[PDB]
RNA sequence: CCAUAGGUGCAAGAGGCGAACCAGGGGAACUGAAACAUCUAAGUACCCUGAGGAAAAGAAAUCAACCGAGAUUCCCUUAG
RNA sequence: AAUGGGUCAGCGACUUAUAUUCAGUGGCAAGCUUAACCGUAUAGGGUAGGCGUAGCGAAAGCGAGUCUUAAUAGGGCGUAGUCGCUGGGUAUAGACCCGAAACCGGGCGAUCUAUCCAUGAGCAGGUUGAAGGUUAGGUAACACUGACUGGAGGACCGAACCCACUCCCGUUGAAAAGGUAGGGGAUGACUUGUGGAUCGGAGUGAAAGGCUAAUCAAGCUCGGAGAUAGCUGGUUCUC
RNA sequence: AUUAAAAACACAGCACUCUGCAAACACGAAAGUGGACGUAUAGGGUGUGACGCCUGCCCGGUGCCGGAAGGUUAAUUGAUG
RNA sequence: AGCCUGCUUGUGUAGGAUAGGUGGGAGGCUUUGAAGCGUGGACGCCAGUUCGCGUGGAGCCAUCCUUGAAAUACCACCCUGGCAUGCUUGAGGUUCUAACUCUGGUCCGUAAUCCGGAUCGAGGACAGUGUAUGGUGGGCAGUUUGACUGGGGCGGUCUCC
RNA sequence: CUUGACUGCGAGACAGACACGUCGAGCAGGUACGAAAGUAGGUCUUAGUGAUCCGGUGGUUCUGUAUGGAAGGGCCAUCG
């Protein structure tokens, strides 16, 4: 399903109010684009479908930060 | 944002920091080795090997000084078809290409190349764009002779 | 080339069912408005996923006025 | 000569709960009364809260008065109750009972029928006789003629077989669609056996709004749901 | 299927138009499958309906195609008062 | 298009010229202003101006010498034509590979070519996908379309004197 | 000659389902005529028009969510 493997992004939904508040519903979609992360440790790299939030925080800690709680809450990366 | 580490990039220095845009950085000078983002945990270990930074600035080009005698030779003889008739014939070469231009010059060989002159016209002295940097190229001089 | 994927051998756990209860995900229409598009009906019916013998919620970046009250949960009033 | 009723015997239609107003009869009375909850529990405690004892004004405010106003003038409004009990009303819930056509949400169904898919077999007999080929002529040659063969066809007559054009009988039928006589196709755009695929604002369709289990201008079943009905029918002992 | 077998629907034939391949198009929240293990002498859609002789004028309306000069015109920026 | 800097540019009545100017400066002594003829330059609300002075280290506009609405020669502030180059930024054009893409080829997992991973080949900052916004949209849905009426449909009429 | 096409009112009645309606002596403010009594709260009378909610504009301490102010209300006047 369309969820991110870092910040844990799902889509949610809402309405579509139009100018005579005529409701109905749609979803919203978290962006999020398929990616390689080189590694210098395991030197090669991975790919992961994340967020372009995802993206960010990647640029915060750097790649091994995240890729070691993703591996402490037991995920294939 | 990241720390420079080469000098012979249209930008680049010794040690100074530079501001880049984030798919420069991330995409192209890190999984390389050519930059580090700068930080305030290892500082003290980039300040040990400033000495090992500069004998690293005094190799890189040092071994190219030994390299551009064995370029410009233009002794490969590529053997291509059409002899004396006039109409192109020969087998041109985006594959085989490379193999020539590593056998007696450069060994590395990777061409993901964009590009509408590929192919040459009737027989002659023309150029090939050929590998030569990473975000520019210039067109490297190919001899065609008969076989 | 190293060494990860991959493949076997073992250990431990889970899977299914059950009337209501609880927290989340998704969520109508008839009908009211003496018509009907905002609104009601209603976050109700139903459909999934969890867990417990209960669950959830809880120990102040909360409320009060210059007086003060100190976690949450539940019933009665403020008050239709 | 408008409706309904074959007769009998059983059942079959103004209810409840919470708020509030008016009357009847009661308790205490410028005061009357407690809700939760405690309780040796129908007792007792619990007066928080409510209604009253004073109004006028949109409000601040002022008060037996106050508002408007330049007003002190005029004028508007103003100078024994409360908690039970039993009745008549009213509000909100299916609200006196029975009765729609429809709409929405999870499922069941292509053993009939509509197209498609894989593997099978079925079509008595009797006619017609294309292209072609052979050979004889023929021609510079190819044309072109004859003879012998030959066996094409959504070809022709006609039974199994599939279908449904006419008449009569039947209509409480033998039959919720037949029968007896006559009809059309019958080697193919054929008929059919077994097994599978497509489904409800959705399929299939040589297209008629046809078929999807005797139901189809959008099935069947269980829930929302005791849907909504200014409309019909009924509403039970005496004076 | 069970009151309508036709002059209705089909048809071979004809024209118009879209589609250069990861094709137009359809079914699918999406992955993907048909098209088609095909490649413009092909594949979708719309009308007319073997054969013979033929198919006249109107580009104002509406639609599609072509063109950009100029006018108006969306969030987004935010001068100034 | 903002920015900078030094800014050197400033030609109408008319002054010898020339006015964006406000303060210092009465002249100005760095070859004095070397002059002066004429030297090029670019120059021009043009012969109007700046810089070389050919010579040669040679007095000049005159500091009201004038006149002109403000007088020069000199030091200060800024601005302009723009000069350049920078600093940033938009919009367009070309090219490059490293992101993304491949319903391409051959190895590996594998006895499978679905799916991965490795490598070459193509495209390449486009395509595509989120989110905000314009347009088209009976493809689809929820709905509306009055009454009186010598039957209702057509017509006539709905309020006031 | 002028602005009584005035401001605060209004005992009483007529009509009338209600909402709207019509006439009005007189009192107080400040005015225009006339020498002065006096007359003037539009036109000989009866048709010339549309509630509420919205929003817009002038006056307004009456409120102004801790306090001091403001925004937003309220009342009065007037526009679609």
């Amino acid at each position: 399903s369309r969820v991110c493997q870092v910040t844990g992004k799902g889509p949610v939904t809402g309405n579509n109010i139009s100018h005579a508040h005529n409701k109905t519903r749609r979803r919203f979609l978290p962006n999020l684009q398929h990616h390689r992360f080189w590694v210098e440790s395991e030197k090669r790299f991975v790919r992961l479908r994340v967020s372009a939030k995802g993206m960010r925080i990647i640029d915060k800690r750097g790649i091994e930060a995240v890729l070691a709680d993703l591996r402490a809450r037991g995920e294939k990366f | 944002e990241v720390i420079l580490l080469e000098k012979v990039a249209n930008l680049g220095n010794l040690g100074d920091k530079v501001n880049i845009k984030g798919g420069y950085a991330r995409n192209f000078l890190l999984p390389q080795g050519k930059a580090t983002v700068a930080t305030a945990e290892n500082v003290a270990a980039f300040e040990a090997r400033r000495a090992e930074l500069e004998k690293a600035a005094a190799e890189k080009k040092a071994a190219a000084e030994a390299r551009a005698a064995q370029l410009s030779e233009l002794v490969v003889t590529l053997g291509a078809h059409a002899g004396d008739e006039g109409k192109l014939f020969g087998s041109i070469g985006t594959r085989d290409i490379a193999e020539a231009v590593s056998a007696a010059g450069y060994p590395l060989e990777k061409a993901e190349v964009r590009l509408p002159n590929g192919a040459l016209r009737n027989t002659g002295e023309f150029d090939v764009a050929v590998h030569l940097h990473t975000d520019v190229e210039t067109t490297l001089k190919l001899i065609i002779v008969a076989e």
